RNA sequence: GUUCUUUGUAAAGUGCCUUCGAAGAGUCGAGUUGUUUGGGAAUGCAGCUCUAAGUGGGUGGUAAAUUCCAUCUAAAGCUAA
RNA sequence: UUGACCUCAAAUCAGGUAGGAGUACCCGCUGAACUUAAGCAUAUCAAUAAGCGGAGGAAAAGAAACCAACCGGGAUUGCCUUAGUAACGGCGAGUGAAGCGGCAAAAGCUCAAAUUUGAAAUCUGGUACCUUCGGUGCCCGAGUUGUAAUUUGGAGAGGG
């Protein structure tokens, strides 16, 4: 059973796995269905852009915090800052997320400017039925793409103030480690006299 | 049914053979040996007008 | 919290212009009303005390509050609910035979 | 509004006024049948916050069930297996007693739909529950679009599939890491992670 | 291709390459990792040292993204700069026009001092740096700006 | 695309100031027992026992006390792809 | 004596509804052993087969008492990945997720908790008529032990 040097394998096939094997033969078949579903939908949702406009959002989790990402909705405070109501915005194609807030000015002003550019690129048709048709653009994300912000510039000047860039890391890590016991030093001697 | 049917091929190697197959449509040494009857034609490659 | 701009330390993180957004109304689920204060006071005057609450008030007056919290922690779930119930029992006897 | 006063009063279950009514009502409910029709809800404020309305088509039933554990049948105590499965007297019946009360009512009144249920009284041997039932064939429920969703046939025997309030609690359907095993269905989640997914171009 | 297998070459031979005394059976020595401490110990030790037992401390609910810190040596430090602009910074080494390299955008967490860099002032923006990685950068006239 | 009916001193949306702002109980939670889970001083569930609070409560993957912070608003319900 | 109210009955009362089949897929209950560990009892097979109850064209889940510790994400589901990883286990055999990230698809909502109190404004049924998946009028009944309207926390209401 164990011989002839080999890495120890962990193959989880001790149950009735053959009864639950799913082979995706319909990968080509379902792809045609999605394109067919997208085509028959767009005719029913005449010339709306087939998707709602979604804001720019910074990811959590520092592995991903350096990137911006398309979010869910335009953050009710942002909708009022753009000059329209939330209930009206949902009928124009502006997705609204009521459960998220704004604690970043750069993200807030980018989303407000995103909404201003959207209202300047739409043709809202009256309820009467005049219909001056405005032949469909199939994507609202390809028209207003998500772009990474420009943090810094290409070239600057060398500013060497003399902090060595590593003692700062060693000191900051040390003062956090010994923060808790040093507040007790200020408490064990404050009670004197 | 879960036998392997489709075979994965590297994209660069897939284009490598396609470029070699276009270069196989060069001088009729390969074309005559491939069974095509191209002895009494002007030249290889044959370039015709766009009106086709 | 003002960030320091470095990846470690106490206030680690990039410096960002804060916005102090509007507080949510769902956060104010603790304080209910003046009317709910009126109703809850009326029901306790009607329903009176419960059998375990009668034992607690007989231990605060006799065996102090330290031993009463031990019984309240055994009766109620956690120790934090015991401290709030004993102080609640304290206000009943402070309004019973003080003045 | 008087419903605020009853709601606060119903939480004083060990007060003298409630425990006297508890002892009187536990006797009255025991003299009647196991399943019997209730003319009006015992707790109007508890019923109306569970979806009950005071009009034609809303029916209240009172049902009692036997308390305790579930004894495995296993005649003469023999299980014929490993010693890990020899327990007979400490099995706990993963469905709640309130769910059993709903299921017994839903078989007697098979023409109705179970909406919700609530605890009314209990003793050593019996736990008493009151179940709210609606009539899907009554025109007051077929109209009044706030309640016509129950008439659409996907809601047939909700309490028999664990779709009620006590049914989803027993199935553990909530959000978060504490319900990773049971948040989209225990058998569907297990089948999802025990399925060997193979594509045309093997990954 | 089954036509290139040794089963086709074993047609006509009785034992099919399994021997007449061995008599190939279902599981002569057990199933899977059976007997790693009883009759496969000579194979477990000698080619798998350390398999049995525990050494470390447990870590409940480990998130691998918490320990995300890709390293970038001082070897390259310039593939992050596009090749078109790389040469015009190398032959024009001077301050007040030092290139700013944000290693975080490239997908790196810590800078390590393995390689040797040309004597060009370079502005580096990184989350973490090694001790002597900073020394080689400062010796070339550059600085490291700590970011988050 | 056309056509017939005016719903209505109706309904709806937005600004400022002022007073309020009701929100689910044998339930949460706790002990114990059984079962279950990768969940490990106890993940979920259920039986029994105890039984809440209102600037409160739950959660923050090691049990406890103390002091903060962050995050949601349970014990009611509907809904396409 | 008479007329109500409450509760509980009766009728081949007026009008309806439930059963059974199918059950590939779905929602639950119940629940093994062969087998593996070269024995075997925990474990494994397996939260599986068999048994039982209940649906649909999908079902279920679903608009956070969530994930997170971040420069914060933002209903549910599925795929790729996380990952054979954290962890569990005679720490043996074996078992084994989840957050982030990319994509498919995208949709949000309302009851309880309020005095309409200058008017129960609500609804079933019967009957008559009509443009009949219903509408109008009239008459009994349901209902104040609360049916409508307004409000659902993202708020909102009383007011000016």
């Amino acid at each position: 059973a164990i011989s002839k040097n080999l890495p120890i394998l962990k193959n989880h096939f001790r149950k009735h796995w053959q009864e639950r094997v799913k082979v995706h033969f319909d990968q080509a078949g379902k792809k045609v269905s999605r394109r067919n579903a997208r085509a028959t939908r767009a005719a029913k949702i005449a010339p709306r852009p087939l998707d709602l406009l979604r804001p720019v959002v910074r990811a959590p989790t520092v592995k991903y915090n350096r990137k911006v990402r398309a979010g869910r909705g335009f953050t009710l405070a942002e909708v009022k800052a753009a000059g329209l109501t939330a209930a009206y915005a949902r009928t124009i194609g502006i997705a609204v997320d009521h459960r998220r807030q704004n604690r970043n000015q750069e993200i807030f002003d980018a989303n407000v400017q995103r909404l201003k550019e959207y209202q300047s690129k739409i043709i809202v048709f009256p309820r009467n039925g005049k219909a001056p048709e405005a032949e469909q653009v199939l994507s609202a994300a390809a028209t207003f793409p998500i772009a990474q912000p420009a943090t810094d510039v290409e070239a600057r000047a060398v500013q060497d103030n003399g902090e060595s860039a590593f003692r700062t890391l060693r000191l900051a890590r040390s003062e956090k480690k010994f923060r808790g016991i040093r507040e007790k030093r200020a408490r064990e001697k404050a009670e004197a006299e | 049914t879960w036998r392997k049917w489709n075979v994965k091929v590297n994209h660069n190697e897939k284009r490598y053979a396609t470029a070699s197959a276009i270069a196989a449509t060069a001088v009729a040494s390969l074309v005559l040996a491939r069974g095509h009857r191209v002895e009494k034609i002007p030249e290889i490659p044959l370039v015709v007008s766009t009106d086709l | 919290t003002v960030k320091t701009g470095i990846a470690i330390g106490l206030n680690k993180g990039k410096k960002v212009t804060s916005m102090t957004p509007a507080p949510k109304i769902s956060y104010k689920k603790g304080a209910a009303s003046n009317r709910t204060k009126f109703v809850r006071s009326l029901v306790r005057e009607i329903a009176g005390l419960s059998p375990y609450e009668r034992r607690l008030i007989d231990l605060i007056r006799n065996s102090g509050e330290k031993r009463a919290r031990k019984v309240a922690k055994k009766r109620l779930g956690s120790f934090t609910r015991a401290k709030a119930k004993v102080e609640e029992m304290n206000n009943i006897i402070a309004a019973s035979r003080r003045h | 509004g008087a419903y605020k006063y009853l709601e606060e009063l119903q939480r004083k279950k060990q007060s003298d006024v409630l425990r006297f009514l508890q002892r009187v009502r536990v006797w009255e409910y025991r003299q009647k049948n196991v399943i019997h029709r209730a003319a009006r809800p015992t707790r109007p404020d508890k019923a109306r916050r569970l979806g009950y309305k005071a009009k034609q088509g809303f029916v209240i039933y009172r049902v009692r069930v036997r308390r305790g554990n579930r004894k495995r049948p296993v005649p003469k105590g023999a299980t014929y297996g490993k010693p890990t499965n020899q327990g007979v007297n400490e099995l706990k019946y993963q469905r709640s007693l309130r769910a059993t009360a709903e299921e017994r009512v839903g078989r007697r009144a098979a023409n109705l739909r179970v909406l919700n249920s609530y605890w009314v009284n209990q003793d050593s041997t019996y736990k008493y529950f009151e179940v709210i039932l609606v009539d899907p064939q009554h025109k007051a429920i077929r109209r009044d679009a706030r309640y016509n969703w129950i008439c659409d046939p996907v809601h047939k025997h909700r309490e028999a599939r664990g779709l009620t309030a006590t049914g989803k609690k027993s199935r553990g359907i909530n959000k978060g890491h504490k319900f990773n095993n049971t948040k989209a269905g225990r058998r569907k989640t297990w089948k999802r992670q025990n399925t060997l997914s193979l594509w045309r171009y093997r990954k | 291709p089954s036509r290139f297998t040794k089963t086709r070459k074993h047609r006509g031979h009785v034992s099919a390459g399994k021997g007449r005394i061995g008599k190939h059976r279902k599981h002569p020595g057990g199933r899977g990792m059976a007997g790693g401490q009883h009759h496969h110990r000579i194979n477990m030790d000698k080619y798998h040292p350390g398999y049995f037992g525990k050494v470390g401390m447990r870590y409940f609910h480990k998130q691998q993204a918490h320990f995300w810190k890709p390293v970038l040596n001082l070897d390259k430090l310039w593939t992050l700069i596009p090749e078109d602009k790389r040469d015009q910074y190398l032959k024009s080494a001077s301050k007040e026009t030092a290139p700013v390299i944000d290693t975080l955008a490239a997908g790196y967490g810590k800078i390590l001092g393995k390689g040797r860099i040309p004597n060009v002032p370079v502005i580096v923006k990184a989350r973490f740096v090694s001790k002597l990685a900073e020394e080689k950068i400062r010796a070339a006239g550059g600085v490291v700006e700590l970011i988050a």
